[PDB]
């Protein structure tokens, strides 16, 4: 709530809204999900993987 | 040189020459000369001997670890051809 909110003036930089009405904007929730990519069955050889 | 006769070059600067000084004497010098003073055995430097690298190469450690482990999938069987 502090850094995605700009007030007309300020610098937007780092913010995701800018406005008059900022500084009452608010985060209602955030969700993330992390997906990994990766490949699989490692080889493995006389001298081991 | 050229004479010239009958005028001829006088045969000599003569007799009638005035004796100046009689100041002729360079003093022969005497004298003692002693440069002692304590002398330190170091002199600071930013820097002397260095011999510094204009380019590095590029340097590493090494590390390993783990184990073997795996989960795998396999082809069918199939009808064998020939043989």
């Amino acid at each position: 709530n502090n850094t995605a909110f700009a007030a007309v003036g300020a610098n937007p930089l780092e913010a995701i809204y800018q406005g008059a009405g900022a500084a009452d904007c608010e985060f209602e929730e955030i969700s993330y999900t992390v997906y990994q990519s990766y490949l699989d069955q490692l080889p493995v050889g006389q001298n081991g993987y | 040189a050229l004479i010239n006769p009958q005028f001829p070059y006088a045969g000599p600067v003569p007799i009638p020459g005035p004796a100046p000084t009689e100041t002729m004497p360079l003093l022969n010098y005497r004298v003692e000369g002693r440069i002692a003073g304590i002398q330190q055995a170091r002199q600071f430097m930013p820097f002397l001997q260095g011999p510094h690298r204009a380019v590095a190469e590029q340097t590493y450690h090494a590390i390993g670890t783990g184990i073997q482990m795996g989960q795998t999938f396999n082809q069918p069987l199939i009808n064998t051809q020939e043989g």
